[PDB]
Formats: structure tokens, C-alpha cells, sequence
């Protein structure tokens, strides 16, 4: 019993990087983002919201990721 | 058994071999065959024609 | 253990088609070719 | 000039007219299986599969001799 | 049936065969030398 | 006697049973059963002349066609089900695979003396690294020789492995209640699929065997 | 002038068995050999050399390999 | 079997890194997306529902990967 | 004695990551079905079915990963 | 015998996560075979079934992964 | 007892990588940085607050993974 | 001795995840064959071998990692 | 209390390879100057600062990952 | 000594999976090959037999991988 | 204390692979220096000390894993 | 004890799996040579020596990783 925190506390380790990603995911959204406006610079306006959409519920994953974490850590 | 599953496997394996490659095997060469008979007929057509020409 | 009659038998037979093929098979095969081209060069 | 035409003239005169030495009836208890199965009409691929028919005995025959 | 033809292996594949023999030898002293495992 | 022995009977007659047979005595119009051996040996022809490409290149021709048939037979042998397989020993596959690395060696060194090992330099580097590239691929000098052989082999072992336990796994799942024959024909013809890629794991790495050896002959022979 | 009396009755002759005398779809490299020995001593000269490429073969006859 | 809640907890942990790969997925179908409108303005409203599509079933992947772990945190 | 239920569950949390690439790899379909589709719009109803084919098929591996899951669960 | 299948169950476990190739690999070559139907309209049912054919000519790799996740776990 | 702070040890040290993920995503931001100034140069002030945009919110998911990792520690 | 056929079989089990080599391999080598027949059709046959050799190389290393499996799990 | 430096000294084993995020991370960046510079030739002083840019702060993930590691070292 | 053999047993599973390296390597080298053989088609005995070369050296370094897997073991 | 430099042991064993994205990072870095002094060959004294600058500053990083190796092992 | 040579083969075995990405590096080393070449033949010269001063180099550092483990496998 004086272990399965402690199993907690090592499965709240190895839950983290779920969210390796999101680390490496919406950052290649802006990536896009980028070649979606240096190529075509009056677009700015049809991109922008549109990668934020594509950016938060990507992120979102990772926050579900880190959140189980956090619930596994307690 | 356990190796006449692998020969129902072969024999169904191989009636497909007869059903697709077999008869394609089989046209191709068909192809192959009419080449090689029809340019050999053809060089030694030209050839009498040629005994012709003296 | 057995290494020596599989390795035997093998090295037999790969000097055997190494024998074989050289001076029978490609060669009757050759003879084809060179038919099939003084038939057609003439 | 010369060369192609006697060539030609050595090519055309020993070559035999109708397809001579027809061979059409030879046998060594092993040709037989051959004309019927290997020669220009059939050359059909199911005499491999005869053959592969002996190894689906002998394989077969030797777990006959090995484990039954 | 068939017409032989001498082509040439002996003096052209001397290496192939060497090395036929010479890993038949080594295997033979490695399984007259290590089979006692 | 010996089964292996007898394998090789069979793989020899199975080669007599290619040119003789196949004989419709020396007719020149070249049948069907003489299109396929003409067909093998015009691509691999095809494949050494531009491999090696020099005026020395046939002299090896018969031998890169006799590593390949050898290849080419027996390993179509074992597609057989009641067989044992001929190449699945990493022992007789490994040997013929050393006996051609040091074939290769010794011809090297015998064709080119001091100087054979700048081979083991593909082009220019700077200096101070030079030493470098020569212990850098040390192992594929070598390794290149265990590799050759271990990769046919470890095919033929593995894809013979596989269909014993995949037909012995369609065995064992259907000794249990009558519905498992209900939807169970997926593995059936998974396996039937696996032999479609069993005939050419045998071919396709038969032809890779002549192909890196074939290399292997210009890196051996020629100096580049 | 004498020159054409055999020459033409010669030809005419030669023609003669040239549109009866065909053999081509079965024709067999043993009768060739029988009247043409050029075809085994190219071949096996060829091969002493090791000239195992057959040079303008591929032109007027397709290679039909794999590749 | 106070042992078997803390394996519980660690298998739950290492369940949550399987949505690296949505987590990664969803975001380059937006990306994709991006490089798509840029190319062509015009074709916007044809992009958009397919991108949303293979993303929103893309993102179930990654919610059955996190609902393997709740069923297993519980 | 409680060490095999337990060890069923850590193996189902190590097994989790067999749709990671699920996740992804699809997103690479509708990536290419985006980028199928800017660069050429007048062929989308006959690429479609073949990216929906891929699609289905490219996921029925991380199906066959997360069944192996589930009957490994029970 | 108790801390045998335990582990059998941990290694079917672990050798299913291989199939994560097979996922990524038919999905990138439907994604050049899209890539190729739609730069070139008249190719299409020349090398889809080449493609097909890249389809399940590697994706029974990954079946070995499981294969290995069907008898591990189960014999 | 003396077991917990070690498995807090070890469980800080496995859930200190998925940093690697904002490792390589600010960096394909740079990338994209470099391939927007360079094949259209008159564009920075549109893509260059943009791409520091990415950075900042990409690098800040992996600051949430060692941070997690250094709650975990102490 | 109990404890070892057990290490057999979960070092089968992490053995079994290099044929990923081969499964993410395979298939590039025919997507540059389907993106290099699609801008070139008549080189397809030119180019059939090329390719089905680095295939036949690449499922060949994938089945160097599951022999590891085997005579690890005979 | 004995387990506890070896548990540190795997725990600091496995959170050494997060500067793995550093070799593949700003090598990137240096593959984009490449063609930030051989698609543009006269543009290396303008872009070149932005790369060093894109280095420094970047190669944080290594930094903040092996001095964790040093902070489980001394600490 | 009932261990160090289960030990070495283990050590060859997760020894097994640095071919992951080889066979990615070698088919994106053919990747490439095919990729630029049908762009420039005349030059496919120039670069063909250095393809093969780097086929050769993507095997060498996916190779002490496996004799590590050897040599431990045997 | 018969179990310290064990756990050195397999702590360099687990430190040891984070040389893997150093190895890549390198390689490209002149896999872009190809594509780029290729295509643009009067670049290259432009290009190549920066390039391997942009080598060597990456190189060393890797360095750093493996030197955590050795502050593990002595 | 007998633990720490045991220790010894599993540090072995994940110490090898570091030159994973060395034989994906240098195997993209000789991709882009390829790529490189087969757009430009007369640049062979020129680049393969650099190629291969580029391969090399960024070889030899993930093989480092077997001595790593060699050093610690004798």
C-alpha cells in the first residue's frame, strides 16, 4: 500500500509524454501556416483563425494526455 | 494433419496459378512464338526475293 | 553435428552446376542465339 | 556482292524440303511422357505438377517412414 | 542430345573453388576441434 | 541415407528436367518450356553487363548464372508442403555465402596485390579523418559476408517457420466448438496470400543474392 | 559470253527449291551445324573469348527479359 | 492484490502515449489543409469538410486511446 | 497468484500504442486527399473512394491493435 | 507456472506495437498513390493495382506482429 | 517507505523527454522561418511574429513536461 | 528455470517491434514508385526492379528481428 | 536508502536521452539555412542571424533536459 | 546464474530493434533511388551502382545491432 | 552496494541512445547541403564553413549524452 | 553478485539501439546525394567526396554506441 503511490508516481512518469505530440504537432501547424501565407501572402485572413482551429484541438490531446497525468499523479 | 492444411492451401494456390498466370504464361508465349516465326518467315522471304534480283 | 554431409553434398553440387551450366547449358542456349542471328543477318 | 548470295546458295540447297526427318515415333520409356507432354502442340505446366505430385507422395511417404 | 562444350571453368574459377575446399578444411577442424560442446 | 542428399538429387534432376526435356530435339523455334530459360538467361545477362560493364565480364557470367538457378531451384522446392526445406540451414546458406566472400577476397588480392586494400576508400575525404572510413564499414567487410547469407536465409527460415505455425495455428483454433469455421476463412486465405508472397520471397531474394554478389564482383574485381 | 549459260539456269534452279524447300518452323540447329560449321566455330571461339554478349541480337529480335 | 490497483495505475500511465500519433495526426491534417486553401482560394469550402472529417475520426483514434485508459483507470 | 491479472492490465497499457500510428498515418491520407485536391479539383468524386478505402483499410490495423487490447483485457 | 503466462500476456503486450509500421505504411502509400491518380488522371487503374498490390505486400508485415501476439499470447 | 522517493527518482527521469517534442517543434518553426524569408523576402513582419507565436505556444507544452517532471522530483 | 522461458517470451515480446523497420519501409519504396511512374509512365518497367529489390531488402531486415524472436522463442 | 542512488543513477539514464530533442532540433533549422541560403545567395546576413536565433533558444530542450539530469546528479 | 541467462535473454529482445534504423535506411535510400532515376532517367547505371553502395552502408551500422544480438547471446 | 554499479550499468545502457538524434541531426545537415550546393554549385565557400559550422554545434550536443555515459560508468 | 553481470547484458542490449539514427542519417546522407546527382550528373565529383565526408562523420558518433556497449558487454 506504501507502493501504489509510489506506482502512481512512476505511471504519472510515463504518462507525460503523450503530449510528445503536441510538442511536435501543432508546431508544424504553424509550419504550414507559415507556407500557407509566404506563398500566397493576401491569405492571412482565411489562415490564421483556420490554424488556430487546427491548433487548439490538437492541443487538446495533450491536455487530455497531461490531465490524466495529473489525476494519476493524485 | 497439420501439412495437408498447407497442401489444401497448395492445391488451391495452384488451381489459382492455373487460373491466372498459366493461361497469361500461356498467350505470352503465344505472342512470343508469332515474333519469332513470322520475322523468321520474313528474313528468308526477303532472302528469296533477293535470288530474284540477279 | 550433420554440417559435413549437407555442406558435402552442397559443395558436390555446386561444382556440379558450376561444372554443368558453364559447358552445357548457357552455351546450347548460345547456339540459339547465334542460329537465330546468322539465320536473320544471312 | 559475291558472299551474300553464295551463302545463300549453300543455305538453300542441303536444307531438307518438307521439314524432312519428321520423328513423330520414338520412344525410350521415358519419351514417350515427353512427346506427349513437352512437344509443339501441348507443352502443357501440369506434368510439373505430376511432378510436383511425387514429392506430394514422398515427403508424405517419408513422414510415412518418420513420424506415423 | 546435347553437344558439350568446352568452356572454360578450371583455370577461371580457381578462387571459388579454393574457397570451397578451404572452408570445408577450417569447417572440418572446427567440428573435429569445437563438437565436444 | 540422407534426406539432404537426396534434395540435392532432386535439385539436379530437376535442372536435367530444364534443357533436355525442354529439348524438342533442337528445334530452333524455341517452345514454351525453352522461353522461360531464355527469359532468365537474357535478364540476368542484361543485369551483369551493365553491373561489372567490362571487357572482361562474361568469364563470371556462368558463375552469377550458377549462384542464381541453384537459388532459383531449391528454393521453390520446399514450396512443396510435405518437404523439408534446402536453404533454411544459416550452416549450408551461410557457408556458400562465406565460400563466395573469401571467392571474392582471394580473387582481389590475387588480381591486385598491395594496393587491393584502397578499396576501402570510396572517394576523396580531408585528411585529418582518413583512417576513419576504413574502420567505419570494417564490419560490412565482414559483416557484408554474414549478411549475404543470413538474409536468404533467415527469409526461408522464417517464411517456413511461419507456415508451420499459421497452419498449425488454422489447426489448433478449429479443435474447439463447430462455429469456428464461421468467418475463420480470413487466416485461411491470409495464409494463401502468404504463399503468394512465399514464391516471391523465394524468387525476388534469389534475384537480390545475384544481384549483391554481382556487385560484390565489381567491387572484388575492378578497381572502380 | 559463255559466262551467263550456267549462271541463269542456275538461279532459276536455286529458286526453284527456294519457294518449295522451307523447313522454317522446324528447322533444327543439327542439320545447320551439318551444313554450316561457321555456327559452332563462332560460338565456340566466341566463348573461348568469353564474348557472352551476342552483338546485333536485341535490334531486330526482342530482349524479352524482366527488365 | 494491493499490487494489482498500482499495476492498474502504471498501465493506465503508459496507455496515454498513444496519442502521440493523434496528437501529431490531427495537426498535419490541418496542415495539410493550410497548404491546400494557398494553392487554391477558390476551393474552400470543398477542403474544409473533408479536413474536419479525417480529423474528427482521426481524433477518435486518440479518444479510444484514452478511453482504454479510463475503463482501465476504473 | 495476483501477479497475472495485474500483469493483463500493464500489458494492455504497453499494448495501447499499437493505434499510435493510427493517429497519424491516417492523417497522411487526407493529407495527400487535401493535397490531391488543390493542386487538381476537378478529380475529388474519383480519389474519394480510394482515400476512403485507404482510410478503412489503413485503420483496420489499429482496430486489430485495440481488439488485441480489449480480448487481452478480458 | 504461475509467473509464466503472466508475462506471456506482458509479451503479447509489447509485440503488438509493432503494427504501428503497417499503420503508417499503407496509409503513406495511399498518400503517393493519391499523389499520383491526381497529378495524372489516366494513370489511375494502371497503378492502383500496382498499388494494391503495396498494399498488402507489406502489410501483412505488421500481421507478423500480431501473429506473434496471437500465439505468445495464446499457446 | 525508503521505496517512494526512489520511485520518484526514476518516474522524474522518464517523464523528462517528451521535451523532445517542443525540441524538434520550435525548431520546424525556425525551418519554416527560413523557408518563408527565403523564397519570398519581402514578408517578415506578417510571419515572423507569427512564427515567435509558434515558438512561444509550443515550447510552452514542453515547459509543462518538466515542470511536470520537477513536481514530481521535489 | 521457471523465471527464464517467461524472459524468453517478453523478450520475443519487446523483440517483436523491429519489423516497424520494415513496415514503415516498404512502403516509401512504393510511394516513390507511384510518385515516380505518375510524372513518368513509360519508365515504370525501367524502374519495376529498382524498386522491388529495395523492397526485397527492406522486408528482409524486418525479417531479421522476428528470427531474433524465434530462436529466442525456441 | 541504498536502492535510492542507483534508482537516481537510471533515472538519470533514462532523462538523458530528451537532449536527443537537441540533435535532431537545431540540425533542422541548419538544413532550412542551407536552402535559406543556396536558394538565396545574398540573403545569409539577413537570415543566418535568425538560424543563430533559431540554434540557441532552441538547444534549450537539450539544456533543460541533462541539467535536470545534473540536478539529479549533485542534487 | 538462473538470471544472467534471462538477463541476456531480454538483452536480445531490446537489442533486437536498432534495426529499425536499417530498415528505414536502406528503402528510403531506394526511396530516393526510384525518386531519382524517373526524374532523370539516363543516369540509372551512374547512380544505381552508389545506391547500392549506400544500401551496403545503411546495412553495415543495422548490423552490429544484430551481432550484438548474436554474440551476447551465443 | 552489489547493486549500485549494476544500476550504473544499465544507466549508461538507457543513456546511451540519445546519440540516435544526434546521429540524424548531423546527417542532414549535409543532406541539405547537398540539395542545396547541388542544384546551386557557386554557393559552396558561401555555404560550407557556416554548414559545417551548423555540423559541429550539433555534434557536440550528442557528445553530451554520451558523456553522461561515462560520468555514469567512472 | 551475480546481478551486476546480468545488469551487464541487459545494459548491453539498450545500449545498442543508438545507432538507430545514424543508420537512418547517413542512409538520408546518400538519399540526398542521390537526389542531388540524378538532378545534376557533372556535380558527382564535386559532392560525393563531401557526401561521403558528410556520411562518415555523422557515422562513427552513433557508432559510438556499440562501444559503448562493448566496453561494457567485456
Amino acid at each position: 500500500m506504501q507502493l501504489v503511490l509510489a506506482a502512481k508516481y512512476i505511471g504519472a512518469g510515463i504518462s507525460t509524454i503523450g503530449l510528445l505530440g503536441a510538442g511536435i504537432g501543432i508546431a508544424i501547424v504553424f509550419a504550414a501556416l507559415i507556407n500557407g501565407v509566404s506563398r500566397n501572402p493576401s491569405i492571412k485572413d482565411t489562415v490564421f483563425p483556420m490554424a488556430i482551429l487546427g491548433f487548439a484541438l490538437s492541443e487538446a490531446t495533450g491536455l487530455f494526455c497531461l490531465m490524466v497525468s495529473f489525476l494519476l499523479l493524485f | 494433419n497439420d501439412e495437408s492444411i498447407l497442401l489444401l492451401t497448395f492445391l488451391g494456390f495452384t488451381g489459382l496459378v492455373a487460373k491466372y498466370l498459366a493461361p497469361a504464361y500461356k498467350d505470352f508465349a503465344d505472342a512470343r512464338m508469332k515474333k519469332v516465326s513470322d520475322v523468321l518467315n520474313a528474313s528468308r522471304n526477303k532472302h528469296v526475293e533477293a535470288v530474284k534480283d540477279r | 553435428f550433420y554440417f559435413m554431409n549437407q555442406l558435402t553434398y552442397g559443395f558436390l553440387l555446386m561444382i556440379t552446376l558450376l561444372i554443368l551450366f558453364s559447358q552445357f547449358f548457357l552455351p546450347m542456349i548460345l547456339r540459339l542465339y547465334v542460329s537465330r542471328l546468322f539465320i536473320s543477318k544471312l | 556482292p559475291n558472299a551474300k548470295r553464295i551463302a545463300n546458295v549453300v543455305h538453300f540447297y542441303k536444307s531438307l524440303p518438307q521439314g524432312p526427318a519428321p520423328a513423330i515415333k520414338a520412344n525410350t520409356r521415358l519419351a514417350r511422357y515427353k512427346a506427349k507432354y513437352f512437344d509443339g502442340d501441348n507443352a502443357s505446366g501440369k506434368p510439373l505438377w505430376h511432378f510436383a505430385l511425387g514429392i506430394i507422395a514422398f515427403g508424405y511417404s517419408m513422414e510415412y517412414y518418420f513420424h506415423l | 542430345m546435347l553437344k558439350r562444350f568446352p568452356t572454360p571453368i578450371l583455370k577461371v574459377y580457381w578462387p571459388f573453388f579454393v574457397a570451397g575446399a578451404a572452408v570445408y578444411y577450417g569447417m572440418s577442424k572446427a567440428a573435429d576441434l569445437s563438437s565436444n560442446t | 541415407l540422407t534426406t539432404f542428399s537426396l534434395y540435392t538429387i532432386i535439385v539436379l534432376l530437376v535442372i536435367t528436367s530444364l534443357y533436355t526435356l525442354t529439348n524438342n530435339n533442337n528445334k530452333i523455334i524455341g517452345s514454351r518450356w525453352l522461353i522461360s530459360q531464355e527469359a532468365i538467361y537474357d535478364t540476368i545477362m542484361n543485369m551483369t553487363k551493365g553491373q561489372i560493364g567490362g571487357k572482361n565480364w562474361g568469364l563470371y557470367f556462368p558463375m552469377i548464372f550458377t549462384l542464381f538457378m541453384f537459388i532459383f531451384i531449391a528454393n521453390l522446392i520446399s514450396m512443396i508442403p510435405y518437404s523439408f526445406a534446402l536453404s533454411a540451414h544459416l550452416v549450408f546458406i551461410i557457408s556458400l555465402s562465406i565460400v563466395i566472400w573469401l571467392g571474392n577476397t582471394i580473387l582481389g588480392l590475387y588480381k591486385h596485390g598491395w594496393v587491393f586494400f584502397s578499396l576501402f576508400v570510396p572517394a576523396g575525404t580531408p585528411l585529418p579523418l582518413v583512417p576513419l572510413l576504413v574502420i567505419i564499414e570494417t564490419l560490412s567487410y565482414f559483416a557484408r559476408a554474414i549478411s549475404l547469407g543470413l538474409r536468404l536465409g533467415s527469409n526461408i527460415l522464417a517464411g517456413h517457420l511461419l507456415m508451420v505455425i499459421l497452419a498449425g495455428l488454422t489447426f489448433n483454433f478449429m479443435l474447439i466448438n463447430l462455429f469456428t469455421l464461421v468467418f475463420g476463412f480470413v487466416p485461411l486465405a491470409m495464409i494463401l496470400a502468404i504463399m503468394m508472397l512465399e514464391f516471391a520471397i523465394g524468387i525476388i531474394q534469389g534475384y537480390v543474392w545475384a544481384i549483391l554478389t554481382a556487385s560484390y564482383l565489381k567491387d572484388a574485381v575492378y578497381l572502380h | 559470253e559463255s559466262l551467263v549459260s550456267k549462271e541463269l539456269k542456275d538461279l532459276q534452279s536455286t529458286l526453284d527449291n527456294i519457294q518449295s524447300a522451307r523447313p522454317f518452323d522446324e528447322l533444327t540447329v543439327d542439320d545447320l551445324t551439318k551444313i554450316k560449321p561457321e555456327i559452332d566455330a563462332k560460338v565456340e571461339e566466341m566463348v573461348k573469348k568469353g564474348k557472352w554478349d551476342v552483338p546485333g541480337y536485341k535490334d531486330r529480335f526482342g530482349n524479352l527479359n524482366v527488365m
